[PDB]
């Protein structure tokens, strides 16, 4: 109100215009000349300013903003159209509105935190992009409605996910997909709608949130919030010899022994760099295992502990997971219906990880479609008339239990799971766990347990023998771990592969190539614990290694034996 | 306008058919007369109409079997992306004069198959009996490929060495190898020339071919009596038409008005090669 009056406005007005024509950045640079020329390089409709800019110099600014948004920033519109006609008077050829965009809101609040004192305000949110309409036009103009719900790595358990819609004009339109992360900062304005009125019986309005700024939630936004002393600590914890020691026991403590299969969740966690050589073919940096195990091995436990490490994670059941749940379906808006697509549970995983349950339990028609996201790491639906591809790129850990309830080891790992053979190539690591009666590991395990049940009462509250790591300390480790190091396989001696890829195709025979790719990957991976820019031979040594005894594990007793004598080498 | 003296300049030259064969998916090792075979079968015959009403087919068909990791799937795709009309499905109205390829084997539509063996692998010593399909479905391809996995020493070096070469220098440079055509420029040149133009057989060679599908049906008539088994592949008016298409396909290749009897030949000698080692 106190802002509509004519003479402040204007004030205001030309305040802005020198702020922009003023403004000088800590190298002596004036950024928005800088911002207006590439625009103008570009013909983009829109330029982005920094509020933390705005409110160091101007306060009263910074202020007025989240007060009264729709004024001033038409204002500000004007202003920026004004002052590129007189910098670029041929650009109104070009372009007929210029709109500023507003970007690093300090306060950031939760779709569960709207409430009525938000109402007409800028407001900046996070979550994931579920579903969009298409480009609309208006007689005034292009228009998107999405559909965002909050991040599910964010919703505590128990909880449904609840849901809003955004706005998008012009510049905004088409500058998102669904299934991606993104952070907006919009206006959160009331709709007034006579259905929601008649169905409930009283004064309702639908509140939609009009974006002004779009920006998906990258990593880079997390490498930005690591605090100094977290790189300090994760830097000196890398120079340490015995870091893989320490990382791998830090896994699971309430659980006992069974190195390898923390050992294989762990790099396959810490994960491999995606290629694509050439844009014709892409070469996947991810690892699939595979856990068949007798039961009282715990598998759910372990599953569990992944589920709560993981920043982003989705848990799934066998019986309760289809093929139209787990991947993207095409759906009838209930209002305005046309053509939706709705995210499953794959998409909402990608660049995160997906853990399977009881994949034995897995329909075959539901294994079908499981494939492809496999394979290519992407999906292509293509029903009702709608043709789109979505990124599927995300670590998947399936676990399932043995025909019969029992391990039988006369028999090939193929035959005692029912799964196709596909389906077993397309995971990287097998690891299998029996159930033997030895005494000595039963004193262990009942040690163990009944000290971990005395430290964990309510009224109360290793192998290598390192001392595990803080679990904070191992997610800030494995996120800057997976934004920062990119190694290089510079220094690999191809004879020695190539001469144990013959012998393992000897091998096979008697009883493939993204088997090599895997233990590509897999060093990669083992170079990225270290921290280390370009791949040591000892990588390539434990990858050999960890791939030698997850495949020997997958063969009959009668020929195992021959196996490991002949392969005494690399084992030793 | 322009373009339409940039194909007729291309396709003057005396070495046209290496061309486009070398341009048919660069990056797969090996396969020179698949490439072909593809590349004839982008091209296509022409249909031809009767006074009485009745439709003679003018596309080609083909089959693939052969063993997992072939590369069947990648040529698929090369092919779909080739073709200004193409549909891949995994096992019709909306292609018209296209291609549609078809994976997992076990309306002017040019029809592309691949297909695995009954027991997973091919087994050399049994002979017949490796293929599920009937040989009355069988009939209406026009060739059938074998693909074994040859299991060499320095072949598999060779394969290893091309892979890797491919991966490595894929992202620093993207270009032509020998005269290779850009994927818009043979597209392009594609679909004018089959828009623009079918050629016609000839009487020489009519009568050459002729000749040719009487021996081929007296040697398949033999074989068959001497193995006391029935053909799954034979051999029936329908092959001598399909290579009619080939021949009008590669004269069509060349623009020519009337086919010669190279183009005869060179299809006799694929139908030869494909079928007759198939059966
Ligand atoms: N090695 C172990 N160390 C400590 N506790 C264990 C161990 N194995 C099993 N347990 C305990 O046993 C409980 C039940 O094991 P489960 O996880 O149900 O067995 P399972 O191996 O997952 O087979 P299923 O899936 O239940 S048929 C777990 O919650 C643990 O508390
Ligand atoms: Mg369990």
């Amino acid at each position: 109100e106190w802002v509509s009056m004519a003479g402040p406005r204007l004030e205001i007005h030309h305040r802005f215009k020198n702020f922009l024509r003023t403004h000088v950045d800590s190298h002596g640079h004036n950024v928005f000349k800088e911002r207006i020329s590439d625009m103008c390089k570009e013909n983009r409709e829109s330029l982005v300013v920094n509020y933390e800019d705005l409110a160091a110099r101007e306060h009263v600014l910074a202020y007025f903003l989240p007060e009264a948004p729709a004024e001033l920033l038409q204002i500000f519109d004007e202003a920026a159209l004004e002052v590129v006609l007189a910098m670029y008077p041929k650009y109104d050829r070009i372009t007929n509105h210029i709109h500023v965009r507003i970007s690093h809101l300090p306060l950031v609040e939760e779709l569960r935190s709207l409430r009525q004192l938000h109402l007409n305000q800028l407001i900046r949110t996070s979550g994931v992009v579920t579903s969009c309409t298409g480009v609309l036009p208006q007689l005034s103009q292009n228009y998107q409605r999405i559909r965002i719900q909050e991040s599910p790595g964010k919703v505590a358990a128990g909880r449904l996910p609840r849901s809003k819609d955004a706005i998008l004009l012009a510049d905004l339109v088409d500058s998102c997909k669904p299934g991606d992360e993104i952070e907006l900062t919009g206006i959160y304005h009331n709709n007034y709608d006579g259905s929601l009125n008649t169905a409930n019986g009283f004064p309702v309005f639908a509140t939609v949130i009009l974006a002004n700024h779009v920006a998906k939630k990258d990593n880079k936004v997390a490498v930005g919030e690591l605090t100094d002393e977290d790189v300090k600590m994760i830097t000196s914890l890398s120079k340490d010899q015995q870091i893989g020691e320490k990382i791998f026991a830090s896994i699971a403590p309430s659980i006992y022994g069974h190195e390898d299969i923390k050992r294989g969740l762990a790099l396959a966690l810490f994960g491999g760099e995606p290629k694509n050589p050439g844009g014709k073919h892409k070469v996947r940096g991810d690892i699939n295992v595979l856990l068949c195990g007798d039961p009282g091995t715990a598998k759910s436990q372990f599953l569990k502990y992944i589920e709560k490490v993981s920043s982003r994670a989705i848990f799934t059941t066998g019986q309760g997971a289809s093929a139209v749940g787990l991947t993207a379906y095409v759906q009838r808006h209930p209002v305005s219906r046309e053509w939706t697509l709705e995210a499953g549970a794959l998409v909402l995983a990608d660049r995160g990880v997906c853990l399977i349950d009881e994949f034995d339990k897995m329909n075959d028609q539901d294994r079908t479609s499981i494939h492809e996201a496999m394979e290519q790491q992407s999906i292509s639906i293509s029903k009702a008339g709608i043709v789109t591809s979505l990124q599927a790129r995300c670590t998947v850990i399936a676990a399932a239990n043995p025909i019969g309830g029992r391990y039988d080891p006369s028999l090939t790992f193929s035959e005692n799971v029912d799964l196709t053979e596909p389906i077993i190539s397309r995971f990287d690591i097998l690891c299998v766990v029996r159930d033997t009666v030895d005494p000595v590991q039963d004193e262990m395990l009942a040690r163990f347990v009944v000290g971990s049940h005395v430290r964990h009462h309510p009224s109360n509250k290793n192998t290598y023998g390192v001392e595990p790591l803080p679990q904070e300390v191992l997610k800030k480790y494995i996120i800057y771990a997976k934004e920062r190091v990119h190694p290089k396989l510079n220094q690999m001696d191809q004879d020695k592969v190539a001469k144990m890829y013959s012998d393992l195709r000897k091998e096979s025979m008697a009883t493939t190539v993204r088997h090599i790719e895997s233990m590509i990957r897999m060093a990669e991976a083992h170079a990225r614990i270290h921290l280390r820019d370009y791949v040591i031979e000892d990588d390539v040594n434990m990858a050999i290694r960890v791939m030698l005894e997850s495949f020997i594990d997958t063969q009959k007793f009668s020929v195992m034996r021959s196996m490991r004598k002949t392969f005494a080498r690399y084992l030793s | 306008p322009q373009e339409e003296e940039e194909f007729r300049r291309l396709a003057a030259l005396p070495n046209v058919y290496e061309v486009i064969s070398k341009s048919i998916a660069p990056s797969i090792f090996g396969g020179t007369d698949m490439k072909k075979a593809i590349a004839c079968l982008l091209f296509g015959g022409s249909r031809k109409r009767l006074p009485d009403g009745l439709t003679r087919r003018g596309d080609i068909n083909l089959l693939m079997l052969g063993d997992p990791g072939t590369a069947k799937s990648q040529l698929l795709k090369f092919v779909e992306k080739c073709s200004p009309i193409g549909v891949y499905t995994s096992g019709m109205v909306l292609a018209d004069g296209g291609v549609v390829c078809i994976d997992e084997f076990d309306s002017r539509c040019s029809v592309l198959a691949a297909a695995n063996s009954v027991f997973g692998r091919w087994d050399e010593t049994k002979g017949e009996d490796n293929i599920d399909f009937m040989p009355t479905i069988l009939s209406r391809f026009d060739m059938i490929f074998i693909v074994k996995d040859e299991h060499n020493e320095e072949r598999d070096v060779m394969l290893a060495k091309h892979v890797i070469t491919l991966h490595v220098s894929a992202l620093t440079q993207t270009q032509a190898v020998e005269g290779e055509i850009d994927l818009a420029k043979l597209k392009k040149f594609i679909a004018y020339c089959r828009v623009k133009c079918g050629p016609r057989l000839s009487a020489e060679a009519a009568e050459k071919l002729k000749n040719r599908y009487i021996i081929m049906r007296s040697g398949a008539r033999q074989h068959e009596r001497d193995s006391d088994r029935r053909s799954s592949i034979p051999i029936t008016v329908r092959q001598l038409e399909a290579i009619v298409r080939i021949a009008e396909a590669l004269s069509k290749m060349k623009l020519q008005p009337f086919a010669t009897e190279a183009d005869v030949e060179e299809a006799l000698r694929l139908f030869q090669v494909s079928t007759l080692d198939a059966a």
